[PDB]
């Protein structure tokens, strides 16, 4: 029979909510609110705790499908009541078979955890949506909600979560770039060079080919492991270098840069200089011999792309009977401190891990190198 | 019967669902339009997929909630991982369990797991996730609140993900006195702090089988150190090879000196900070000196007397002063190729210079070609 139903129901959600049987009250009009915790909606079906304070004699005059309570002392917005308690209810299906939204503590789940409504309810979400495609995350639109989303909204964000001293946020204070960022593997076997590349992509992005002279911010990036590489790098305008300490006559590299191409008439590392085309168009010099001369860099069949670049520590090491180590070409007022390029590896300098030609400089007046080893 | 009803209620308020929304399992039964699925042989509840239409018919649902229907099939158990709707299994790693369904959590003393791997799961009494397959995909995954926390707490930064891709730990390369716990207040002996944190950079053993041996740490990965406050040391700390050691700015013989090293020995016949040297013993091994007057000649590497262990060696900014009477501040010894720049060594106390924080020698350096002292005070 129905009071027996209606007896269990009260049960029911009371054991939800951890309230007793007689705390939980059906909404209907003219209900005594008092002293009861748990408030029950036998349209919709669902609960809600009530906000402490209602008195006794305090009547319900009508409760909406957003599950805003008015009675006759005021209103309250139990689905925002819930939000603040994290009493939520996760709605049948998700973002990929859409949904209609019509309290706010209702979640609706999406590939990386959940989320709730912060705009205008209802709110229909269409099948085959995610919460970027239908209002975006933040405030008055799609709130994250819940473990599984903090772990995911963590993992791929950008520090933004995390409160630092004396203020701001995490990333506000991160300024260092890295191999590891890109899961180099930095034990000197591995080829890490697309790593490095996409590294150096990513501060600045100079193409091979530019249309004319007129197309012709910095980062610092930390080293701390040993990348082997196999084509030559090419280090763009904007870009300081570093690494804890310079080596000096070491024996074994376990920290720096190690150049192993199939190619040996190569540069391990070159600044860049555009030449001049027949077309008028430029392209990235890739000539392990070329240089640019001051007069090139006059009557622009060079143009110079490197300024702003400084090295501290860098460790270079080099296959045997690799050409050049460094090509330190264009780079007028560039500076380094303690590069160091080449292995002390054994007594047979045929098979010692350094270049034919350490360095290779033209066109860089006003460059400072300290401590070159 | 009733008790049908009167369940269907209970798993629906669970679920905050309707009460007609909640169908039995029972083959043939129709699923269309149904919102969650109750085994009444496990007494599990699962929400069930949108989509289901009328007429659809339950042909099966296996122990690890696998249900199959007349218009095909569903892993209840992953749609309930994807909802984080699970049930939290009694006992734990410690007491043993047996899982059965992808939506069942085991506590352990950390937090929760869930397994991804092949079910059923048993778990012996005395187990742990690692002792029980390690974490990861296809294995334990870490679940919940209490998890997050404790992982993000025990942690190296690997679960804060950072632009332009990759994560925290990726770029924390710098050490700092701070993470060992040093109080920094220039009162506290900090030795023992300062100490640890050099070990863990590069542990170099104070006696050595051989010259091989003593080479060996030179070889070793080098790392930035950063010192921010004021520690009190009480012994000669000994650099090993691959340090960099920075502060934000050189001391200009300031009064009172907020930021560096204060070297306070008990006996002041000693040096302040050393690089290291090992001197050949009677026996042919070899022993880091610790003699205060020593120093390496370009005849004692040579005889392999001594062999320098100060490669790698980098100075900015430090400043280092010292209780009065001390005798040497600073022994750049065997410190070729190494290098300095505003290393600040004497506090400028007051007036009264046998009362001044100072050493009686400031720096003593031998076999060092190619270093070079930038900013020396
Ligand atoms: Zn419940």
């Amino acid at each position: 029979k129905g009071s027996t139903g209606i007896l269990t129901n009260k049960q029911a959600v009371a054991r939800h909510f951890g309230v007793k049987q007689s705390e939980v009250v059906y909404f209907s009009v003219g209900v005594d609110l008092g002293g009861y915790k748990v408030i029950y909606d036998k349209e919709t079906q669902r609960a809600y705790s009530l906000p402490v304070g209602i008195a006794s004699g305090t009547t319900a005059v009508s409760l909406s499908t957003a599950a805003v309570l008015v009675h006759s002392a005021g209103s309250v917005d139990l689905g925002s009541l819930a939000v603040s308690r994290e009493e939520y209810v996760t709605l049948p299906g998700s973002f990929d078979s859409g949904s209609t939204l019509n309290v706010k503590n209702e979640l609706l789940t999406y590939t990386d955890g959940k989320y709730r409504w912060d705009g205008i309810l209802p709110k229909t979400v269409a099948p085959g949506s995610t919460p970027a495609s239908t209002g975006g995350v933040g405030l008055g639109a799609w709130i994250s909600v819940g473990d599984a989303s903090l772990r995911t909204q963590l993992a791929n964000g950008d520090g933004s979560l995390i409160g630092i001293h004396p203020q701001g946020t995490l990333n506000n204070v991160l300024t260092v770039r890295t191999p590891e960022q890109y899961n180099a593997v930095g034990d000197g076997i591995a080829d890490d060079t697309s790593k490095l590349k996409e590294m150096l992509s990513d501060i600045n992005n100079v193409p091979e080919t530019l249309p004319d002279a007129a197309a012709v911010v910095a980062v610092k990036i930390d080293l701390t492991k040993l990348y082997r590489f196999t084509e030559t790098l090419y280090i763009p305008p904007g870009v300081s270098i570093e690494i804890p300490t310079s080596n000096f006559f070491t024996r074994e590299c376990k920290q720096g840069l190690f150049y192993d191409p199939v190619d040996k008439n190569t540069a391990a590392i070159s600044l860049m200089v555009y030449r001049k085309q027949p077309d008028g168009s430029y392209k990235l010099n890739k000539d392990v011999d070329y240089y640019p001369t001051g007069l090139d860099i006059d009557n622009g069949d060079a143009i110079t792309c490197a300024r702003k670049i400084d090295i501290n520590n860098l460790n270079l090491i080099t296959a045997p009977g690799v050409k050049v180590g460094v090509k330190w070409i264009g780079g007028a007022g560039c500076t380094t401190k303690g590069l160091s390029i080449g292995e002390n590896t054994g007594s047979d300098i045929t098979t010692a891990r350094l270049p034919r030609v350490g360095l290779l400089q033209s066109a860089s007046w006003g460059s400072i190198h300290e401590n070159l080893r | 019967s009733t008790g049908i009803l009167t369940n269907k209620q209970a798993v629906a308020r669970h679920f905050g669902v309707k009460q007609s929304e909640v169908v039995y399992f029972s083959v043939g039964v129709d699923l269309g339009g149904y919102k969650v699925i109750y085994d009444k042989e496990t007494q599990r509840a699962y929400s069930l997929p949108v989509g289901i239409a009328s007429g659809t018919t339950a042909v099966s649902l296996s122990t690890a909630a696998v249900l199959v229907h007349s218009a095909g099939s569903v892993d209840l158990g992953s749609l309930a991982v994807s909802r984080e709707e699970y049930v939290t299994l009694p006992g734990s790693f410690d007491s043993g369990s047996t899982l059965n369904v992808k939506n069942e959590l085991l506590t352990y003393t950390d937090g929760k797991y869930r397994w991804d791997g092949i079910l059923p799961k048993t778990v012996a009494p005395g187990s742990t996730p690692a002792s029980t397959g390690g974490v990861g995909l296809g294995a334990w995954i870490s679940v919940g609140d209490a998890s997050l926390r404790t992982q993000l707490a025990n942690g190296d930064g690997s679960l804060i993900g950072i632009h332009p891709q990759g994560t925290l730990n990726n770029v924390l390369t710098v050490r700092t006195p701070e993470q060992y716990n040093a109080v920094g207040d220039g009162i506290a002996d900090d030795t023992s702090k300062l100490k640890e944190m050099l070990s863990d950079i590069n542990n170099v053993p104070e006696t050595l089988p051989d010259a091989a041996a003593v080479n060996s740490y030179m070889e070793q990965v080098a790392v930035k150190i950063d010192l921010t406050k004021l520690y009190r040391f009480t012994e000669t700390l000994y650099i090993p090879p691959g340090v960099s050691i920075e502060i934000p700015t050189s001391n200009f013989f300031t009064r009172e000196c907020k930021q560096g090293l204060f070297y306070d020995p008990v006996d002041k016949n000693t040096a302040a900070i050393s690089l290291m040297v090992y001197r050949k013993q009677p026996d042919g091994s070899y022993k880091l000196n610790k003699d205060v007057d020593y120093y390496p000649t370009g005849l004692d590497i040579d005889n392999g007397d001594a062999i320098t262990c100060a490669r790698k060696i980098d100075i900015n900014n430090l400043n280092l002063i010292t209780a009065p009477g001390v005798k040497v501040g600073v022994k750049w010894i065997g410190g070729a190729g190494c290098t300095t720049k505003g290393l600040s060594i004497g506090e400028n106390t007051g007036s009264d210079i046998t009362t001044a924080r100072l050493p009686r020698v400031g720096l003593l350096q031998s076999a060092s070609w190619g270093s070079i002292h930038e900013n020396l005070r």
